[PDB]
């Protein structure tokens, strides 16, 4: 329908005529286009890091962190480096919460 | 009929009349790499067509 | 980590099987279409020197 | 521990076949390994058991299936079909290949060419001539010549040899479809045996095409000369040798085809080996050249 | 269907000299190959609604698994690294010198047709 | 059983194209002696009977491999070359291939051209044992490279990404950037070295495929047995 040809048109012109870089005037800034991208693509990987992460902030990390804590918890069931410990600490924490 | 003769001719070939009939015979050769390239290009050029 | 599979039969006959169809699908669909093509081409540009002074010969045109 | 002792001089010996008699003293004289090539020929050789007398049991069942008008009219379905396939068991009966050629004659105007090729290859087994048939299956190739192939041609013409028919509309059609509307290199996979059928069929009816004969010459090799049997290679030697004589026709590819006999001349007689050398001074003369037999080293 | 040249000859044989000339536009046009016009619109072919609906499936079967995956956040943002690399070579890529280039790889596409001449097919 | 029409110059056709004559130079076929015409075209096209058709395989296995690299560089997708049984097949099928293909031809010769050339007789005794041994790792060595660089480039990844995750989650997402920064640069040039690999990987599988049949791809000429000279 209408509604799928009309998107195919919009996203034409966004990918051709549509670039931040000319109506930003970032070429007083930036050395060439070429570099301009590569730290457009740094940007968007830390905005989904971002992204995901304040998703669901409140979770016990997979990943081993190295001696370090998220914020003023530093004991909290977030923190505990045991995961079957941890399973007890959350439900009791989310049965109250 | 000589009309119609060379009609079928540039119908399918218009370009024949790009080299004036009385310039061909100098063109002419024993062999055909021996054919004066005056007109070899250009004739493979708008055999092509208008585009 | 996960060393081993749960069957290496399994993960074997997959490959194979791909790669099977793959072999026929390039001998089936794949090269006569492409020879069509390039050797269309490559006869034209091989023969063009003798093609065209053998019909130079039969013409009486000229 | 002596399993290893005994392993390395087992293989110690088996890594001197590959050589050109490096070590002092190797190759020898017994040569065992032809006892193992004669060995797989003799299971071969039995395998090739004609079991003539089932072809009794397989008459039967051909009579008790198409013979039977009763359970299937014969003249609806493909004669091209199950006539192939009966023949290639063996089943050639004459009275049976009456009823067929009579139940296909008002179709043979619509067959496509691979079932013209099957049903002509059925009436060479059957070794059955019928003039009107080939009568429309000629008209038939003659019309759509340029859609036949080589390798069916071939096994056609073949029919054509057995029994002598020819028109001259249908060789010159033939000799242009093959040299023409099929590959040039297609008589290499073809067999010389086939070729040489074609080339006596075109030698008795004088009909002299030097385009076909130089295409057809091409297939000639030691290569396909090699797979025949030796009485079939003498045969096709001494039957494609008096076609290139009778036309005067001598290509470079000829030297293969008489190769093949002054290599092997034990099976050729003193009159054979006679006219052999006869054209073989001939094509010399033609040529501008002399014989000369290669020797491998 | 018969050869436009058999039709031309015939068509030209017959016509008059008189009306020759202002009929060599419409024989012409008579002989040119035929260019099928466009076709009605249509939104999307039905083997290219499977083709959506199988990689949508796909895509969510092994998202899923994922997702209830050990190290799922890992993964996760395993898919955000790597779809930023197809976003880099869609902005990097020189696709028309790409296209030249494979153009270039094949020689029936590298170099023009050459073959028949004019004088050798003229018809005097 | 009504085929489909294919538009001519299209661009998967040209690239294929290039692809397999580019395989097909790899393994170069030999000059012969005498001059190639009618009575030599017979033994030229047997000596192609006698080829291994190592162009069409070739192509073959570059194009299953290299499709299934690129799938695990796809988001929510894994290559399955990092699967064992499936990348060490794909070796060990194309070195029993090369084996079965020697043998067929050359037969019992075929421990033969194991033999290195040039070596002193009396010598070659204790040379071809461990040249035995080395063809045979030849399937092992072949299928696992491929299988290590697909398992382990995802396994890296695995633990780099874990610790990067680390620092925005302990430092805070928006408090401070330039930690994070510098290891989502280096990540990001980790995969585009993935992406180089399954490009290399696909090539040398290839490559090698074509070296080690090619090893039996060698055939005496049957050349003229009679010639008709001057």
């Amino acid at each position: 329908m209408a509604v799928t040809s009309f998107l195919g048109k919009a996203f034409e012109k966004y990918f051709y005529d549509f670039s931040a870089y000319e109506q930003f005037g970032l070429n007083r800034f930036l050395s060439s286009k070429g570099q301009y991208v590569a730290l457009r693509h740094v940007g968007f990987v830390m905005v989904g890091v971002n992204v995901l992460l304040a998703a669901n902030f409140p979770f016990n990390p997979p990943f081993p962190t190295i001696g370090m804590c998220p914020a003023g918890w530093e004991g909290t069931w977030v923190c505990q480096a045991d995961k079957a410990k941890a399973l007890e600490m959350y439900k009791e924490w989310k049965k109250s919460n | 009929r000589l009309l119609k003769l060379w009609a079928k001719r540039l119908l399918v070939s218009p370009e024949l009349a790009i080299v004036p009939l009385n310039e061909f015979d100098a063109q002419l050769a024993s062999k055909f790499e021996g054919i004066s390239p005056k007109y070899q290009e250009l004739l493979s050029a708008v055999a092509q067509g208008n585009k | 980590m996960k060393l081993l599979p749960e069957s290496l039969q399994q993960e074997a006959a997959t490959a194979a099987v791909v790669a099977s169809w793959v072999l026929w699908h390039l001998d089936t669909q794949l090269l006569p279409t492409i020879m069509r093509e390039h050797k269309l081409h490559a006869c034209w540009a091989a023969a063009a020197k003798r093609y065209n002074e053998k019909l130079f010969k039969l013409n009486p045109s000229y | 521990a002596m399993t290893r002792q005994f392993s390395a001089p087992g293989s110690h010996e088996h890594h001197e076949t590959p050589l050109s008699k490096v070590m002092p003293t190797v190759v020898s004289i017994p040569r065992k390994v032809a006892c193992l090539a004669l060995g797989a020929t003799k299971k071969v050789v039995c395998g090739l058991a004609s079991s003539g007398p089932s072809q009794n049991l397989v008459s039967t069942f051909a009579n008790k299936v198409i013979v039977e008008e009763n359970l299937v009219n014969v003249a609806e379905i493909d004669v091209p079909f199950w006539s192939y396939w009966l023949s290639s068991a063996g089943f050639t009966s004459k009275d049976a290949f009456v009823k067929f050629a009579e139940a296909v004659k008002p179709k043979v105007a619509a067959l496509s060419t691979s079932d013209i090729t099957n049903l002509t290859v059925a009436f060479k087994r059957a070794n059955y001539y019928d003039k009107d048939l080939f009568t429309g299956i000629e008209a038939n190739v003659s019309a759509n010549f340029t859609k036949f192939e080589t390798e069916q041609l071939l096994q056609i013409v073949a029919t054509f040899d057995a029994f002598n028919h020819s028109s001259v509309a249908f060789l010159d059609d033939v000799a242009d479809s093959i040299t023409y509307c099929n590959h040039y290199l297609a008589p290499v996979r073809a067999g010389a045996d086939e070729l040489a059928t074609l080339l006596t069929y075109y030698a008795k009816n004088g009909h002299e095409r030097a385009d076909l004969l130089a295409t057809v010459a091409r297939g000639f090799s030691e290569v396909s000369l090699g797979k025949l049997s030796a009485a079939q290679r003498k045969d096709t030697v001494l039957s494609a040798l008096k076609a290139f004589q009778t036309f005067g026709f001598y290509p470079e590819s000829i030297e293969a085809v008489i190769g093949a006999a002054l290599v092997s001349p034990a099976e050729y007689s003193a009159e054979e080996l006679k006219e052999v050398e006869a054209v073989k001074v001939a094509a010399e003369n033609a040529l501008g050249g002399e014989f000369v037999l290669i020797q491998e080293g | 269907e018969g050869n436009s040249v058999a039709g031309i000859i015939k068509s030209v044989n017959e016509t008059s000299g008189a009306n020759l000339l202002s009929s060599l536009k419409t024989i012409k046009a008579q002989a040119a190959p035929i260019y099928p016009a466009a076709a009605s619109s249509t939104g999307y072919s039905t083997q290219a609604k499977i083709a959506l609906f199988g990689a949508l499936s796909w895509i969510l079967y092994r998202a899923d698994g994922q997702s209830k995956a050990h190290e799922w956040i890992v993964d996760l943002n395993l898919n955000v690294l790597q779809a930023a690399w197809l976003i880099s070579f869609s902005s990097l890529i020189p696709f028309r010198a790409v296209y030249f280039a494979f153009r270039g790889m094949a020689p029936a596409t590298a170099s023009t047709l050459n073959g028949l001449k004019t004088f050798s097919s003229i018809s005097l | 059983s009504s085929v489909r029409d294919v538009k001519t110059g299209s661009l998967p056709t040209n690239f294929l194209t290039g692809v397999y004559r580019f395989w097909r130079s790899q393994n170069p076929a030999e000059k012969p002696h005498d001059p190639v015409n009618d009575r030599l075209l017979p033994a030229v096209v047997d000596a192609s009977d006698k080829r291994a058709s190592i162009g069409t395989w070739a192509t073959t296995f570059f194009c299953t491999i290299i499709s299934c690299n690129l799938l695990g560089l796809m988001p929510f997708n894994e290559a399955p070359t990092s699967g064992l049984g499936f990348a060490t097949g794909l070796g060990v099928s194309v070195w029993a291939t090369a084996t079965i293909l020697g043998l067929s031809k050359t037969g019992f010769k075929f421990p033969g051209h194991f033999i290195p050339g040039g070596t002193p007789w009396p010598m070659a005794f204790i040379f071809v044992p461990l040249e035995t041994i080395s063809y045979t790792f030849r399937a092992v060595s072949l299928g696992v490279r491929l299988w290590v660089n697909m398992l382990a480039g995802h396994t890296l990844l695995h633990i780099l990404t874990g610790m990067a995750l680390a620092l925005p989650f302990s430092l805070g997402f928006f408090s401070m950037v330039p930690a994070t920064f510098g290891v989502c640069c280096l990540l990001s040039a980790l995969v585009g070295l993935e992406y180089l690999v399954a490009v290399l990987q696909s090539g040398v599988f290839s490559i090698l495929s074509t070296v080690y049949v090619g090893e039996f791809n060698h055939d005496k000429f049957i050349g003229p047995a009679a010639k008709i000279v001057k």
